[PDB]
């Protein structure tokens, strides 16, 4: 459901397209909402307003060549 | 061509530098993309990941007849392979590996006997 509490896993995993819409990007890091979550979940996108700061950092394989 | 260990990283128009910048790799002296011209192309390619930054100015050209070798006079701790021509067309040569120790009064550096013997020689030849 939705109730607005902590939840066990909320990044990656299997999930569901339907469930992804209940997990919405918090304003409480360097990542800022501007959409209250997009509503789509195929390409992501939270808007980063405080670039190159604390809030994780784990380069993908795309950043080994780009 | 004539291949040598040596990485990319900034040229440093003036001012003894050699920021780390990724660009991990191997150095090749070749005499151009035509492979006969008296200008010498400094070919890089990654063999050591490059931070996803290229750092190659779509080939770097070698002006001919005026190559001094500064191997480490102007030492500043370990190897930065420095290209003197008129001390302003200065090209800067980064260090990713760190093999064969630092050995004294060969370059004054951190990667010495191999890269210096290959380096001087490649510099002198017109072919």
């Amino acid at each position: 459901k939705y109730s607005s509490k902590p939840y066990k896993v909320d990044n990656m995993t299997r999930i569901l397209p339907q469930q992804s819409r209940y997990i919405s990007f918090i304003k409480d890091d360097r990542f800022v909402p501007v959409r209250k979550f997009k509503g789509n979940n195929g390409v992501v996108v939270l808007r980063d307003r405080e670039p190159k700061e604390p809030v994780a950092l784990i380069e993908t394989v795309r950043q080994m060549k780009d | 061509v004539i291949k040598f260990r040596a990485g990319v990283c900034e040229y440093n128009e003036d001012s003894r530098l050699c920021t780390p910048i990724p660009v991990q790799g191997e150095i090749e002296i070749k005499p151009n993309e035509e492979e006969e011209l008296g200008f010498w192309d400094f070919e890089w390619r990654p063999t050591e990941k490059p931070v996803g930054r290229e750092l190659d100015p779509i080939s770097l050209i070698l002006i001919p007849g005026e190559t001094m070798w500064v191997p480490i006079k102007s030492s500043k701790s370990g190897r930065i392979f420095a290209l003197v021509f008129s001390s302003n067309e200065r090209y800067f040569f980064w260090l990713q590996e760190k093999n064969s120790g630092n050995l004294p009064l060969n370059e004054l550096s951190a990667k010495d006997k191999e890269i210096y013997n290959k380096m001087i020689g490649v510099l002198n030849n017109s072919s």
